[PDB]
RNA sequence: ACUCGGAAUUGAUUUCGUUCAAAGAAGGUAGGUUCCUUGUGGACCGUUAUAUCUUUGUUCUUUCCUUUUCCUUGUGGCUG
RNA sequence: GUAAGCAGAACUGGCGAUGAGGGAUGCUCCUAACGCUUGGUUAAGGUGCCAAAAUGCUCGCUCAUCAGAUACCAUAAAAGGUGUUGGUUCAUAU
RNA sequence: GUCAGAAUCCAUGCUGGAUAUGCAGUGUUAUUCACCGCCUCCUUUGUUUCAUGCAAUGAUACAGGCCUCUGGCCUGCUUCUCAUCAAAGCCCUGGGCGAGAAUCUCAAUUUCUAACAUUGGAGGUGAUACAUCCAUUGCAGACGACU
C-alpha cells in the first residue's frame, strides 16, 4: 500500500492541486485499501467529503483538532439522500470548533495562489 | 574612507560555503585575503578567506593583531559588538530575510490579512489628513 | 476575466539536447522562473508539464496539449532536462511551458 | 564543506630509501629528503628523480622505505616563508630566493607556483623548490613582504566587486550597483 | 526633419489649383472647398 | 519566466558585453527596447576606436558598393548590428529575435515606463580604473552622425520635465508613509511586533 | 543520477584545539617621557602591568584531513 | 638538393577500401573505429553570444596611434627599448 | 593632464534615394435607396512566435552619493506595491450585502486575456469624388514613361 508522509498527521491542513476544487485548503482525518487521503467543512469551503490522492495534494504546518472517522470506508465513494446526512453528521465537530478562530476560518475559505514573486521551492 | 580591514572588525560573508554568517577579522595575511574567523556562536572554523568575499560592518572590537580563538570570546562577551549591529538597519534587514523564507502558508496568510487591515486605515487617514 | 489562482511555475522551451551539429529531440530543454542553480531543480524532479497550443480545427476545443515530465537537470544553472510524450515540435521554440507541482515529494 | 577551490593540492612529504643490498656491499648507507607533491605515489617519482641527479641510484636499483606525510606545526597564526628554487628558462637555468606569506608551508607552495608561472612562464616540470624556511619579520628582505609588518596595520575594502552566490544573480536590475560602500 | 501643419491661403486661383488635378476639363473643382468655409469660420489655433 | 517588456538604460554599459546577455534573451523570447544608446561605453581609447571604424568603412564591394556592407553611422544603429552579430540571422529563428527587439537613441512612449539595467555589462564593474574608455555618442559623431546636440537638448529638456515628477512623488511618498505611522499604531499590539519581525 | 546520515580504525598514538605554569620576544600594550599634520598618530625607554603572542612542558578533547571495511533514509529516471 | 605540397630509402602506423565526435573549413592530425535502438558514463575538445555547457571560483603578468588568442597549421629573424614585472652579483641611502 | 597641426580623414555641398519592400504634413474623398465613412453598444468567424499580476517613470557619482536633511540611509527589483471574506456567477455608486457550492464519484488546458481584421445588427452624428485609356503636346521619347 501507499505509505504516508511523515508531514500528515490526522488533523492537518492540505491544500489541493487540481480537480474541481484546484488551491483549496482542505483539513485531513484518514487514510483508507486504496491508500487514499479522506479529506473534508461543507458550510466553509464547499468540498465534501472525498477520497483525495496523496500526490496531488501539499501538506502544510497549520492543524485543527469528535468525529466519527473510523466508520466510513471505500465501499461509500466509488441530488444523493444518505451521502449529504452522513456529511453533517460527521462535521459536528469541527463546525463548533472552527466558529473560534477567525483568522483560521478565512485561511481555510481562500485558495493558494502561486503569486508571482515566490519561488515554490524556496516555500517553507 | 570609512571600514578597515583590521583586527576585530566584523564581517558580513557574501559568498563562500558561509554564506550569510557574521564573523570577525584577526590578521592580514597579504594585501589580498585575511585570516578571517568566529569564536562563536556565528561557527565559522578560522581560514584564509580572501577579501572580495566579505563585506565590512561598521562595529569592530579593539583587540592586538594575531589572536587566538579563546582570548575572542573573552573580548567578544564584554563588548557584545555582534548584538550592537543587530540592532542598526541592514542588521535588521538581515534577520527579515532569514525570517521571511521560514514562513509557514497560515504564516503567510496571517500578514496579507494585517497588511490588508492596514490599508483601510491607511486609506482613511489619507482622505481625511487631505481633508 | 482572468484565469483565477495558478498553480503552476512556468517554463520556457530552449531547444532539444545536442551538440555543436545534432539534434536529439527525443530529450527537450527548459527554463523556470527562479530557478537557478542544479541545489534549486531537486525539487522539480519528476514533476509533470504540459505545453499547450491552439489549432485551426478537434474533441469539442480549439486547444491541444502535450503532457510530460522533468526528468533531471543540465549544466551548473537550473536549466532542466524533460521528456514528452511525442518529442516536441520545432515549432514549440522559445515557447511557454506549465510546470504543475505534481507529483508532490 | 572547506573550500576546495582556493588552494592547489599540494602536500609536503619525507622520503627515505636506501639503494640495495648485495654480496659486494652490505647495509648501505640510508638517505633522507623533504618534497612537495600532489600525493603518496608521486613524491617517490619526485624522490628516484632527484637522487638520480646526486647519486648513481635508480628506481630499479633502489629501495625505498618510508613515506612519511608531513604537516605544519600550528596553522592558525600567520608566518613568513624564504623560499628557494630553481627552474628552467627557453635559454637555462636560475637559481631564485621568492619570499611568500600564508598560513601554512603548502599555502606558500601553492602560492608560489602561481607567482612563479604567472611571472616568468616557468612550467610545473621545470620547477624544484628547494627548502621552504620558516623566517623572522625582520629577516625578510624583500619591500614587499616589508610593508605588511608592524601592528595597528590597516587596510581600506576599496571598490567593491561582490562574487554574488548563484541564484543571488540576476540578469537585470533596477537600481544600479554601489561600489565605495561605506 | 518633420513637418507639423501645413497652413493655406483663404483664396487660390484656378491658377494654383491645376496642380492638384491630372485631369482639370473632367473634374468637379473641389480643391479647397471645405478649407475655405473652415478658414472663414481663421487658423491661429494652428 | 519573464517579464512583457524590459527597457534598457544603455549609459555606463559596455558594448559587446550588453550585447551578448540582449542577444540570449531574445532567442529565449524576450521583447526588449534599448534607449540612450549614444551614452553606451567601449573600452580602449577614443581615437583607438575610431580607427577600429575606419578599417569598417575601408571594406566594400569593389564591383558595386551600393550593394556592399551598409556602414551604420547612428549609435541605435551600431548597437543593433553587433546583437545581429551574435545571432545565426540568415535562419528563420534568428530572424524572428531582432524583430523582438526595439532599439532607441529617450523618445515619448517609454520615458513613462522604467529603465532596467543588465549590471554585470557595466562599466564601473568591469573596466579596472584608469583603462581609457570611450563614449559611443563620441565616436558616432566623429563619424559623420549629424544628431548629436537633439540628443543634448531633448534629454536635457525632459530631465528638467522629470525632475517635476519626481517632487510631486517625493511629496507623496512622505504623505503615505506619514499616515502608515498613524495606522501602525491604532491596530493591536500584537500585530505591530509581528511585522517587525517580517520587516513591514 | 543526486542526497540526510552515522560506527569503529591508520598517521606524528594530537595536525589542530583548550586549561594552566615558567621562559623569551617584537611587528612593543599598560606605564613613563616627549612630538606634531591632534590621529582607530608617530620616535625613545619599558616585558605584562589596565592588551598580547610565541617556544616548552602540562589539563581534557575526537572532530580537520588522511588510510581501512561496512550499515544506512530521502527524492527522481529508464525497462519489465 | 639553396630549398620544395621535390626526388629516393629503413621501422611501425594510417589513407587508399572508412563513416561518427573534435581541429571554423580540410582523403592522411586527435579521440574512436559503425547491426536497429531506450537509459546511464565518458573520450578528444570545450563552457560571453552564434553553440550544448562557468560572464564560475582562485593567484600572477599585459595597454598595443596595426595587442593577443590553442599542437599538425596556414611564416617570422638578427639587433634594439630608462615600457613594465620580477630575479643574479658587486659598490656607497643612491 | 592639455595645445598647435597637413595635397590627409569625417562632415558640409553636389548626384541618387523602386539604394531604408523607410517616415511626416496637407488637399479632395464616388448624384442623394447608393454605395461610403467616423464614434459608441453587442454578436459571427479568422489571424498572432507567442495572457495568466506575463506590474513598478528623478537625475547622477563610484578615492563617493542621496534626501523626509541639527539627523537618517547605502552593503541590490534579494525590494515595494498587488493578492481576503463564495462561484471566471447575480444584485445596490467603486466598495458592500447571502448562499448548503458536492456524485466534475482519485489528475485530464483552469476553453472566457490582449489588438488586429472581418459577417450582420442597434443608436448618435457625417460625405456627395477622382484616376487610367482616348485625342493633343514636344520642354520628353527605342517601346513604356515624362511635360
Amino acid at each position: 500500500m501507499a505509505k504516508l508522509r511523515s508531514s500528515i498527521t490526522p488533523g492537518t491542513v492540505l491544500i489541493l492541486l487540481s480537480g474541481g476544487h484546484r488551491g483549496k485548503r482542505v483539513v485531513f482525518l484518514k487514510q483508507l485499501p486504496s491508500g487514499l487521503l479522506l479529506v473534508t467543512p461543507f458550510k466553509v469551503n464547499g468540498v465534501p467529503l472525498r477520497r483525495v490522492n496523496q500526490r496531488y495534494v501539499i501538506a502544510t504546518t497549520t492543524k485543527v483538532d469528535g468525529v466519527d472517522v473510523s466508520s466510513i470506508k471505500d465501499e461509500q465513494f466509488g441530488l444523493p439522500a444518505q451521502f449529504k446526512q452522513l456529511q453533517d453528521s460527521v462535521d459536528k465537530a469541527l463546525l463548533a470548533s472552527l466558529s473560534k478562530d477567525k483568522l483560521l476560518t478565512q485561511y481555510l475559505k481562500t485558495r493558494f495562489t502561486l503569486r508571482g514573486n515566490m519561488r515554490p521551492h524556496e516555500m517553507k | 574612507f570609512t571600514r578597515y580591514y583590521q583586527p576585530g572588525r566584523l564581517c558580513v560573508v557574501q559568498y563562500g560555503p558561509d554564506a550569510g554568517k557574521l564573523c570577525f577579522v584577526v590578521d592580514i595575511i597579504n594585501q589580498t585575503r585575511v585570516l578571517v574567523d568566529g569564536a562563536g556562536v556565528t561557527g565559522v572554523k578560522r581560514q584564509s578567506m580572501p577579501v572580495r568575499r566579505i563585506a565590512l560592518t561598521d562595529q569592530y572590537l579593539k583587540i592586538p593583531r594575531s589572536v587566538r580563538s579563546a582570548t575572542l570570546k573573552k573580548a567578544l562577551e564584554k563588548d557584545d559588538v555582534i548584538a550592537k549591529f543587530n540592532q542598526s538597519s541592514w542588521g535588521k534587514r538581515r534577520l527579515a530575510k532569514e525570517q521571511r523564507a521560514n514562513m509557514s502558508d497560515f504564516d503567510r496568510f496571517k500578514l496579507m490579512v494585517i497588511l490588508k487591515q492596514r490599508r483601510k486605515v491607511m486609506q482613511q487617514k489619507l482622505k481625511s489628513l487631505k481633508k | 476575466t482572468k484565469q483565477p489562482v495558478r498553480l503552476y511555475v512556468r517554463g520556457i522551451v530552449l531547444g532539444y539536447k545536442r551538440s555543436k551539429v545534432n539534434q536529439y529531440p527525443s530529450c527537450s530543454l527548459l527554463q523556470l522562473e527562479g530557478v537557478n542553480d542544479r541545489k534549486d531543480t531537486q525539487f522539480y524532479l519528476g514533476k509533470r508539464v504540459a505545453y499547450v497550443y491552439k489549432a485551426k480545427t478537434k474533441q469539442g476545443s480549439k486547444y491541444r496539449v502535450i503532457w510530460g515530465r522533468i526528468r533531471r537537470p543540465h549544466g551548473n544553472g537550473g536549466i532542466v532536462r524533460a521528456k514528452f510524450r511525442s518529442n516536441l515540435p520545432p515549432s514549440s521554440i522559445a515557447g511557454r511551458v506549465r510546470v504543475f507541482l505534481y507529483p508532490s515529494n | 564543506k572547506a573550500d576546495p577551490t582556493l588552494q592547489q593540492k599540494i602536500s609536503q612529504y619525507q622520503v627515505v630509501g636506501r639503494k640495495q643490498p648485495t654480496e659486494a656491499e652490505p647495509n648501505p648507507s640510508l638517505f633522507r629528503m623533504r618534497l612537495f607533491a600532489r600525493n603518496k605515489v608521486l613524491a617517490v617519482s619526485k624522490f628516484w628523480y632527484l637522487l638520480k641527479k646526486m647519486k648513481k641510484v635508480k628506481k630499479s636499483t633502489g629501495e625505498i622505505l618510508a613515506v612519511n606525510e608531513i604537516r605544519e606545526k600550528r596553522p592558525t597564526f600567520v608566518k613568513n616563508f624564504g623560499v628557494w628554487l630553481r627552474y628552467d628558462s627557453r635559454t637555462g637555468t636560475h637559481n631564485m630566493y621568492k619570499e611568500v606569506r600564508d598560513i601554512s608551508q603548502n599555502g606558500a607552495v601553492s602560492q608560489l607556483y602561481a607567482e612563479m608561472a604567472g611571472r616568468h612562464r616557468a612550467l610545473p616540470s621545470n620547477i624544484q623548490i628547494i627548502r621552504v624556511a620558516e623566517i623572522k619579520a625582520s629577516q625578510c628582505r624583500r619591500a614587499h613582504m616589508q610593508q605588511l609588518f608592524d601592528s595597528k596595520l590597516k587596510l581600506p575594502a576599496i571598490r567593491r566587486i561582490f562574487p554574488t552566490p548563484k541564484d543571488k544573480k540576476s540578469v537585470f536590475c533596477a537600481r544600479k550597483p554601489t561600489l565605495f560602500l561605506h | 526633419l518633420r513637418a507639423l501643419v501645413t497652413v493655406w491661403a483663404g483664396h487660390l486661383s484656378d491658377e494654383c489649383k491645376r496642380r492638384f488635378y491630372k485631369n482639370w476639363y473632367k473634374s468637379k473643382r473641389k480643391a479647397f472647398t471645405k478649407y475655405a468655409k473652415r478658414y472663414g469660420d481663421k487658423m491661429e489655433a494652428e | 519566466t519573464f517579464k512583457k517588456v524590459v527597457v534598457i538604460d544603455c549609459q555606463g554599459h559596455l558594448l559587446g558585453r550588453l550585447a551578448s546577455v540582449v542577444a540570449k534573451e531574445l532567442l529565449k523570447g524576450q521583447q526588449i527596447i534599448c534607449v540612450r544608446c549614444e551614452d553606451i561605453n567601449i573600452s580602449g581609447s577614443l581615437h583607438r576606436n575610431r580607427l577600429k571604424y575606419q578599417r569598417f568603412l575601408r571594406l566594400r564591394m569593389n564591383s558595386n558598393p551600393r550593394r556592399g556592407p551598409y556602414h551604420l553611422r547612428a549609435p541605435s544603429r551600431i548597437l543593433w548590428r553587433t546583437i545581429r552579430g551574435m545571432l545565426r540571422h540568415k535562419v528563420e529563428r534568428g530572424q524572428k529575435a531582432l524583430a523582438r527587439l526595439q532599439v532607441y537613441e529617450v523618445p515619448t512612449m517609454v520615458e513613462r515606463k522604467k529603465r532596467m539595467v543588465v549590471p554585470s555589462a557595466l562599466r564601473i564593474v568591469r573596466l579596472k580604473p584608469k583603462r581609457n574608455f570611450c563614449r559611443l555618442g563620441d565616436l558616432s559623431s566623429q563619424v559623420g552622425w549629424s544628431h548629436g546636440d537633439l540628443v543634448a537638448r531633448l534629454e536635457e529638456k525632459r530631465k528638467t520635465r522629470s525632475s517635476a515628477y519626481y517632487q510631486k512623488k517625493k511629496e507623496r511618498t512622505k504623505m503615505q508613509t506619514e499616515a502608515k505611522q498613524f495606522a501602525q499604531t491604532t491596530l493591536p499590539k500584537d500585530q505591530v511586533a509581528f511585522l517587525q519581525q517580517y520587516g513591514h
